[PDB]
């Protein structure tokens, strides 16, 4: 429901010629949901998250199903990147590898002793100048 | 309220005139309202089965009173095995009934509808005179079956004709009758006799008569003829048991228990036509036969089980109770109860009881079997809350004390409604023990109730008879050696969560022998004939139900398993050649890979090839397999290959079941205005049965491509079994046309009960079926088409660089098990970096496109090409196989990757590769040249 | 004590006893207060002994010794070891069917003590020796105290009328909690008719439930109207509401509210303290179910028509009772922990009764041998009392009960309701013909109700009663780092558990064989599970060497590894239900030490060292895929089929580690003894060809199963018996076998 509240504010094209498709006003413009801690969103009683589950059908599937007709709804210029933290972090669950398939994953490590020391050494001569 | 009668006011033209006066008046409220509101329930109580049907429904058929073809689709809901009714060429009077697989009641006294033109009273005569016609042909039939009962060396011509005379329920009444009239006979006939032994001569009729008709079976023979005759050996059989029993028991007179126990039947046409000529009778429980058209259905081979089921299930019905079988699951609960319900003869309503059941919904349901005297089978009763269990005790409560009332018309309290009761009542609640998403009975409950363990199904009995009948000449050896091989299957294979060897397992593997029989015997008889190696057909039909679904390791388990059992005959595979080229063809219009027995891409078509053969025999389906082992492909393959072979077109419906609440998924009905509304399946069902776009003649495959757990699938063991019927809690009854197939995509079973798993044959996609090579061989057929004419082009040349590097142990494969060797934040799935190394190299064919634009002099020639792509290759498989790892798994990856390529790589022995980039010219840049020292401004620090 | 006796549970009981006894005791005016001895008794294992142990002429276990050292700390018990070892009888008096009539007199007293003191003196020493009749001794001593029948009010069936009349007020509600497989509606029911006022039944739920409630209370008040609200447990918050409104309506008198629940923890606490409890369970012993029953049928039902229906309804109520209270002994007794209840009981006096009136058209005096036994046997085995019975053998145990029990003979004069209760005692059938001749033969049942009265053996009841005991003794006594200690236990477990197990060679020859197939898939199933549990536990162990971090697999296993729970991970073979990780874990050491000999011993020979060795089924993860293996190999030996088989057992394939359960094997034969266990020693799995023979009178089929908890079924062994002893008294006393 967050999802649909989201599309439903910003994506109001809920147009259907020769299909129902979601679009956004911006005409010409992509759109970008950054989805942030996207594992924390609890498994149900039997190991399965809702949006994940979500996510991989309207991804794979390029699509959903609206609840108000039945109908299908294809994505039009929509993309999702997420944004997570280690399983054995606790709080954490891992996701299910049919979702994996279609998202790659890039690890972000802490910055190294150096490159902390280079990236606010920057920062700290630009403030000494005062 | 207002809206309701603003819509319902404007429709045709006599649906207006059911009590006009609130149509004048409207075009206050609350009088409007329940006015119409008694009118619909008067009009219920006048005819009992329209508490079945739906108001808007009902009212749609009173406003067609003239058109009659209309109302030819509520009789399939309305009754049993009515589906059509025969009327006179001028629309005006009804001849007869006919069920829906063409079988006709001829009424003995039509009646014309001018001559009651009122729906409801027509409605009750059509039901009457059903019944009074039911119990004359019943009557004739027993005239007749009385030579046959008095006659030896019977006639097989003249025995055929009696056979497809009459109606299957009753000449399988006909039968038990004259069997139960002459044990009677002989018994009497004995008394205190010290030798006189009489009913071997009974004994030898049915041996006679079941040899005529193990005759007839073994020849070709018409459809509906087929199936009484594998209904009256079913019978048979069981009657030639219970006299053999009765023999070396030796039973002296008739009031033994040993003939009381069990099942007799009494019949006398003397009496008055109020329908009691037949008095079937358990062990002093005495039960009358409802006439009521059943159509033709199957029949359960009685075993010992479900002789006891018969007998609990009586004596609960002599005390007026109900029975509550328990037990696994596919222990014969659900078939048994409507078994016994149609060897009575009566109405049986199966529900697929689940949480979304409301007090209302149990009540009004009540109400209608009050109405009705209809019995009811609640599957999964325990699936309810336990509140709405505690709720329902009071019902249950109620009903029996009407029951209990009739023993000193009667009304009995069920939803502040006082309704007409008859003794023909049942309520019956099949449950399953100890199992996942079920709540237990209170104690109240499960006082008013009577249970019995249906647990061990007598399965070898089962096999014998069903084959037997279906003209298996050593039915007994091939039971004696199939269920003992089930039994050490169970137990030799591993165990896995999609293995079922149940009695469901035994039964599909036996329709299916009998069907690849019958084709054998077309197939012999296009080049009597009756040497068939039965054995081989056995093996057959076990490898085309028991493989598709045997892990890689367990295959040869199974096939030593049977070379000991069957020692000395083996099965090969049917060709199928006019399907695997459509499969070629259409493979080849989608880029995927081909191949046959030990090619590349030949597991997956042998995977692609049970599902079909599935399809054929179940009407569940369920692909179980690791993510991306080639499962959504194998039914996209093959439904567009049907759709040429056969030419029949296939839509394919997929729902993702845990996406949406399963509110959305099946429907809703808010308890204030009563109102339903289709969820997701539900509205897809209705979409198929009601073909308005020709749906019917399409081959629809519903999949559920998400998880299973025991919550929803639940709400389908009704579909997905016998039944292929759903059941809402508004009561609507949804039956699963024969052209639809309920699919499941799912990776595992782990969270899923045994129920589930009994039904929807499983096909097992091992994750070796879809191999490397096959998805890399996918990728360059996509990238040498599918325009990201010049931008083909620089797609074309650029897979034609790097199909060397594609090689099934070449260098990509290398790196990835390399990989998979390592440790990653989240475990690695091969598709996943494939995904994310085809979508880099996409992105190397669009910067190509773009430094080609940038410079349209001097186009951007094939050895720098080579050159940037081959370095590219590298940069991606680093990236894509390690992007998820820590810097130092990300140098041990560079490390492997150099120690085993020829590609040119940057000449520095410290600095890892991944610190390198591929430049447009294609040169090994360092990153460290892009990161440039600046200086922030005084402000806007941090 | 009655009143509180009414809602509390039939164990607890004697505890309730117990501390009413300390509370006289200190009311009394002379006697001593005898405080030591009672410090002892509720607190004598607390002592701490390490190396004081001695037997004295091997009259005493290693528990007894410890025991009798324990007890010496009392200054009167100083002389305990000399005594004992110097008494010649003591002997005797040990395995006594009943010691606690007789105890001999051990202890030193300067001066007699009164009754009450030889009483607590008695209640130590069988503390010390006997603690299977610490309840029979407590009794005693509950008897000395309050004096005789003293609760003997719990043995009475429960007055319902004049409790609610009178000691209920209109205010207070009636709660009557029920155990699983027990409901007071139909009590309530039946009281409600009886006084021929009107009642109104609802059942708790539906959210309609509430308001019907709510209107039929308020009715109520101003009528002296009964309510009752079934299965008032699922409303918790509907139940406060309920005892708030409740506290405050004065209502009219006569007036009662009855609330039907469960024994959950989840009912409110002030409701409880707010109404009356009473709490139903099965009554305990034969007689008090006897009684029961024949209060519950109504007297006009009995003794109408045939005078033989009084005898039938006699019969009727032992086998219930029988039946009822075998239960107890679950893994003794029957095997599942079923639900024969009231609803059984009635069903089978309807049939009863419907079947005698049919026999019996009016007449009276019907021939013994005229009424239908046949008919009723199977009504009772089949749909009845047989309708609950899954498994084969509970249901041939109830065939044979039925068999014995409903029969001609039994209007004999000579026919024993029990074969032998004292091995000469044997329980006979009241030669009566009205109802009151067998109500009053029931009543003067003894008191010395043993288990050998069901036909189970007479030391069933060792290990229940001292529980029992222990029990009592523990809710008397309750009314009066981790990570260092988690790092030696890990270090401790990865020593003993032994390095990871070679698997076995695959050739083109021995990849054929059955036995190598099913012994391939064993090794790889165990090494699967050793690598898993090792690296599990090395990695426990550096993360309590603090260098590793914390990951929500590892903390649910160091969670779950404290607490003494077997990891799920882990559980991946059958295993007795709730044991702590040491014994899983020595269990596992015993399997994959068993799987190392095996992987020897097929390195030693591919086939021909498969054949002759033996296996211990107790460790062991699939052992019917052994028997199946087993029967494939001896078919594929020959030409046979895997049909044409049938299993012979010869106790000496070779199989080891099986137990007897109360059965004594001389040859082949057995023959019945009072032996808790009887090891069976390398026993021979011969499989011959099935000859579709009927079996002899004297075999017997004995169910095989893994552990002590009879919940697996492994296979069947059918044994034949010894000379003068009969089958049926094999099955009633549950012999089976156990691989563990
Ligand atoms: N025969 C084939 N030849 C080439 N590529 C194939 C073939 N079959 C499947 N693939 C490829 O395998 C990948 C995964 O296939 P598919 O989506 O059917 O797997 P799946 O097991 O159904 O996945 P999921 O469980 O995540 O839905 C796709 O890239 C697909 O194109
Ligand atoms: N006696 C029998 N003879 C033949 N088939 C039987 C017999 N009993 C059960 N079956 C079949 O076994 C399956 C059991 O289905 P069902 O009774 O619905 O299962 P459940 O016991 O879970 O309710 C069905 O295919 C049914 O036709
Ligand atoms: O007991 V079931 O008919 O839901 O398999």
């Amino acid at each position: 429901e967050l999802l649909l509240k989201t599309f439903d504010h910003y994506c109001e094209y809920r147009r259907t010629p020769n299909g129902v498709v979601l679009a956004p006003v911006q005409l010409g413009k992509w759109l970008v949901l950054f989805c942030d801690e996207i594992n924390l969103p609890d498994m149900d009683k039997y190991g399965t998250q809702r949006v994940i589950s979500f996510i991989r059908q309207m991804v794979e599937h390029g699509g959903f199903y609206r609840t108000s007709d039945q109908t299908w709804v294809k994505l039009e210029r929509i993309q999702f990147v997420g944004a997570c933290n280690p399983p054995t972090d606790p709080g954490r669950k891992p996701l299910s590898h049919r979702f994996l398939r279609h998202v790659p994953v890039v690890y972000v490590d802490y910055p190294g002793p150096a490159s902390l020391t280079q990236i606010y050494g920057t920062f700290n001569r630009a403030m000494l100048r005062l | 309220r207002w809206v309701y009668l603003e819509g319902i006011f404007t429709g045709s033209a006599d649906i207006k005139h059911l009590l006009p006066v609130e149509t004048q008046r409207f075009q206050l409220l609350g009088k409007i309202q329940k006015a119409l509101g008694e009118y619909l329930e008067r009009e219920r109580s006048s005819f009992p089965r329209f508490y079945f049907v739906g108001d808007e429904d009902l009212l749609e058929i009173i406003g067609n009173s003239k058109n009659v073809a209309k109302l030819q689709k509520h009789f399939k809901k309305m009754f049993a095995g009515v589906s059509s009714i025969i009327l006179n060429e001028d629309n005006s009077v009804v001849l007869g009934i006919s069920s829906r697989e063409g079988e006709e009641v001829m009424f003995k006294t039509p009646v014309s509808i001018t001559e009651h033109p009122k729906i409801n009273e027509w409605l009750t005569l059509v039901e009457k005179e059903m019944r009074v016609t039911l119990a004359k042909l019943l009557a004739e039939s027993v005239t007749e079956v009385e030579i046959f009962g008095k006659a030896t060396s019977i006639d097989p011509n003249t025995y055929i004709t009696w056979i497809d005379k009459y109606q299957a329920q009753l000449v399988v009444l006909s039968a038990q009758i004259a069997w139960s009239e002459n044990v009677e006979t002989a018994l009497s006939s004995m008394g205190g006799g010290g030798d006189a032994a009489p009913l071997h001569s009974v004994l030898s009729n049915v041996e006679v008569t079941l040899n005529v008709l193990a005759d007839s079976v073994l020849m070709e023979q018409p459809p509906l003829r087929r199936r009484k005759l594998e209904h009256l050996i079913t019978e048979l059989v069981h009657q030639r048991d219970v006299t053999r029993s009765l023999i070396k028991s030796k039973i002296d007179n008739a009031k033994s228990f040993e003939w009381l126990s069990q099942m007799r039947f009494y019949f006398d046409p003397k009496q008055t036509d109020v329908l009691q000529q037949l008095s079937i009778q358990m062990a002093n429980a005495k039960f009358n036969y409802g006439f009521e058209y059943l159509g033709v259905q199957d029949k359960l081979v009685q075993t010992p089980l479900t002789d006891r089921c018969y007998l609990t299930m009586t004596q609960a019905l002599e005390a007026r109770l109900g029975g509550s079988p328990f037990g696994p699951a596919g222990t014969g609960k659900t078939e048994s109860v409507k078994a016994l319900g149609h060897q009575l003869g009566r109405f049986v309503l199966v529900f697929n009881c689940d949480e979304t059941f409301d007090f209302q919904a149990m009540g009004r349901i009540f109400v209608g079997l009050c109405q009705v005297g209809a019995w009811g089978c609640f599957d999964e009763f325990n699936r309810l809350e336990e509140r709405m269990l505690s709720a329902v005790s009071q019902q249950v409560q109620c009903i029996q004390e009407a029951l209990r009332e009739h023993s000193n018309p009667i009304t009995c309290e069920l939803l502040n409604k006082q309704v007409k009761v008859s003794p023909d009542m049942a309520i019956f609640i099949t449950m399953n023990p100890g199992y996942a998403g079920r709540s237990n009975l209170p104690d109240n409950l499960k006082k008013l109730f009577r249970s019995l363990a249906m647990t061990k199904p007598d399965r070898q009995l089962i096999a014998q008879v069903m084959l037997y009948s279906q003209g298996f000449r050593t039915a007994e050896v091939l039971a004696n050696k199939i269920v003992p091989f089930f039994k050490l299957c169970d137990e030799q294979l591993s165990s896995q969560s999609h293995y079922d060897f149940g009695l469901r397992a035994l039964k599909s593997v036996l329709v299916s022998a009998g069907n690849v029989k019958r084709e054998r015997i077309q197939k012999i008889k296009r080049e009597i004939a009756e040497n068939l190696p039965e054995q081989e057909i056995l093996i057959q039909s076990v490898c085309e139900t028991m493989v598709p679904k045997l892990v890689a390791e367990d295959i040869p388990l199974l096939f030593s398993l049977l070379s000991d059992v069957f020692p000395g005959v083996q099965y090969h595979r049917g060709e199928m050649t006019a399907l695997r080229e459509e499969l070629k063809k259409v493979c080849q219009e989608m880029y995927l890979t081909y191949g046959d027995g030990e090619e590349v891409g030949g597991m997956w078509v042998e995977k692609v090839l049970q599902l079909y053969q599935i399809t054929q025999i179940n009407h569940g389906l369920m692909m179980v397999g690791p993510s991306g082992s080639g499962k959504s492909m194998a039914w996209r393959v093959l439904l567009k290959a049907l759709e040429r072979l056969e030419g029949v077109e296939g839509v394919a419906h997929i729902i993702d079941p845990k996406a949406i609440s399963k509110d959305h998924l099946y429907g809703t009905l808010d308890p204030n205005t009563r109102e339903w509304t289709d969820g997701l399946f539900t509205h897809v069902l209705r979409k198929i049965i009601d073909s308005v776009r020709g749906e019917l003649q399409k081959r629809q495959w519903i999949v559920f491509d998400g998880d299973v757990d025991p919550e929803w699938v639940e709400n389908l063991n009704s579909v997905l079994d016998d039944n292929k019927l759903l059941t809402l809690p508004n009561g609507e009854r949804l039956s699963l046309p024969p052209n639809v197939r309920i699919m499941f995509e799912v990776q595992d079973l782990k969270y899923a009960t045994l129920a589930t798993v009994s039904r929807c044959g499983m096909v097992w996609f091992s994750e070796d079926v879809l191999s490397t090579d096959m998805i890399f061989n996918n990728f360059l057929a996509r990238l040498r088409s599918i325009p990201l004419s010049p931008m083909l082009q620089i797609q074309r040349d650029a897979a034609t660089i790097m199909q060397p590097y594609f090689t099934s142990n070449g260098l990509v494969t290398k790196a990835l098990e390399h990989a998979f060797q390592l440790e990653h934040i989240m475990d690695l799935t091969r598709l996943r970096c494939l995904g994310s190394l085809f979508s880099m190299l996409h992105q190397a064919c669009r910067n190509v496109a773009q430094y080609n634009a940038n410079h349209p002099d001097f186009p951007m020639q094939i050895e720098q090409l080579e050159r940037y792509i081959q370095r590219y290759l590298v940069y991606a498989i680093l990236w894509s196989l390690s992007g998820d790892s820590r810097l130092k798994m990300r140098a041990e990856l560079g490390e492997y990757i150099r120690r085993i390529t020829t590609v040119p790589l940057p000449t520095a022995p410290n600095i890892p590769i991944i610190d390198y980039e591929v430049s447009i010219s294609g040169e090994w840049s360092p990153w460290q040249a892009k990161v440039p020292q600046i200086e922030v401004e005084t402000h806007k620090v941090a | 004590f009655n009143r509180v006796a009414r809602g509390m549970l039939h164990q607890d009981h004697i505890t309730f006893a117990m501390l009413l006894a300390r509370i006289k005791l200190k009311g009394t005016v002379g006697e001593p207060t005898y405080d030591a001895e009672f410090q002892h008794f509720l607190r004598g294992n607390e002592i701490v002994l390490s190396a004081g142990s001695t037997p004295r002429i091997q009259g005493l276990t290693v528990e007894q010794a410890e025991a009798v050292v324990r007890l010496s700390c009392l200054p009167a018990f100083k002389d305990l070891i000399a005594k004992v070892q110097a008494d010649e009888q003591f002997g005797i008096w040990l395995d006594s069917s009943s010691p606690e009539q007789t105890v001999p007199y051990l202890w030193s007293e300067e001066t007699p003590a009164t009754p009450i003191g030889q009483a607590i003196h008695r209640l130590l020493l069988i503390q010390a020796f006997r603690p299977d009749r610490l309840l029979a001794m407590a009794h005693m001593f509950v008897s000395t105290n309050l004096g005789e029948s003293f609760m003997s009010i719990m043995e009475q069936p429960l007055d319902l009328t004049h409790i609610v009349g009178t000691e209920v007020k209109p205010n207070t509600p009636v709660l009557m909690c029920s155990v699983p497989g027990y409901d007071a509606s139909g009590h309530v029911e039946d009281l409600a008719a009886e006084q021929n006022t009107q009642i109104t039944s609802i059942a708790i739920g539906s959210a309609e439930g509430f308001n019907q409630a709510d209107k039929a209370i308020n009715t109520a008040v101003k009528s002296g109207r009964w309510v009752m609200l079934k299965n008032v447990h699922l409303a918790p918050g509907w139940l406060m509401q309920l005892e708030k409104k409740l506290h405050s309506l004065q209502p009219h008198a006569c007036f009662r509210l009855f609330l039907t629940m469960e024994i959950n923890p989840k009912v409110p606490v002030n409701l409880l303290r707010a109404g009356r409890i009473f709490v139903f369970e099965p009554p305990p012993g034969v007689k008090a179910n006897m009684l029961r029953t024949f209060s519950s049928i109504p007297v006009s039902r009995i003794c109408k028509s045939p005078n033989e229906r009084a005898r039938l309804y006699f019969l009727l109520a032992w086998f219930h009772a029988i039946i009822q209270e075998r239960l107890r002994y679950a893994p003794l007794g029957w095997s599942k922990k079923y639900e024969f209840g009231e609803s059984d009981l009635r069903s089978a006096c309807d049939t009863v009764d419907t079947w005698l009136d049919d026999t019996a058209k009016g007449r009276q005096n019907i021939s013994p041998d005229k009424i239908p036994w046949s008919a009723l046997k199977t009504l009772m085995a089949q749909s009845i009392y047989g309708g609950r019975v899954d498994n084969e053998f509970d249901q041939r145990l109830l065939n044979t009960f039925l068999e014995r029990l409903f029969t001609t003979r039994s209007f004999d004069s000579e026919f024993k309701l029990a074969c032998k209760v004292d091995g000469h005692k044997d329980i006979q059938m009241p030669d009566g013909i009205r109802r009151e001749e067998f109500v009053q033969w029931v009543e003067l049942l003894p008191d010395t109700q043993t288990p050998s009265w069901l036909g189970l053996p007479n030391n069933a009841e060792r290990v229940l009663l001292t529980t029992q005991g222990v029990d009592m003794i523990s809710k008397m006594l309750k009314m009066q780092a981790w990570m260092r200690t988690l790092h030696t236990t890990a270090s401790n477990w990865l020593h003993l558990i032994p390095q990871t197990l070679s698997h076995l060679k695959r050739t083109v020859e021995n990849i054929k064989d059955p036995l190598f197939r099913f012994f391939e898939r064993e090794v790889k199933m165990g090494a699967k599970l050793l690598q898993d549990v090792r690296q599990d536990l090395a990695d426990v162990v550096q993360v309590c060497e603090g260098k590793k971090k914390q990951t929500n697999y590892l903390r649910t296993l160091i969670n779950e590894l404290v607490k003494g729970i077997l990891p799920r991970s882990w559980s991946h073979y059958t295993v007795p239900a709730g044991m702590t990780v040491i014994q899983w874990v020595s269990d596992f050491s015993e399997r994959i030490k068993q799987l190392q000999n095996i992987s020897l011993a097929a390195a030693s020979g591919g086939a021909k060292e498969l054949k002759n060795i033996h296996v211990c089924l107790g460790g062991l993860f699939v052992p019917e895929a052994y028997i199946t293996a087993t029967r494939q190999y001896v078919a594929q030996a020959n030409s046979w089929s895997l049909e044409e088989l049938c299993l012979e057992v010869n106790v000496t394939f070779g199989v080891t580690g099986l137990k007897l359960q109360g059965a004594t094997c001389n040859n082949n034969k057995l023959s019945l003894s009072n032996a808790i266990s009887t090891a069976l020693p390398l026993t021979q799995l011969r499989w011959v060809k099935q000859t579709n023979t009927e079996k002899k009178a004297s075999v017997v089929t004995l169910p095989v199963y893994l552990n002590f908890t009879r919940a697996d079924l492994i296979f069947t062994v059918d044994f034949e018996i010894a000379t003068k002893e009969d089958p049926r008294s094999f099955y009633e006393r549950g012999v089976a076998v156990l691989c563990t």
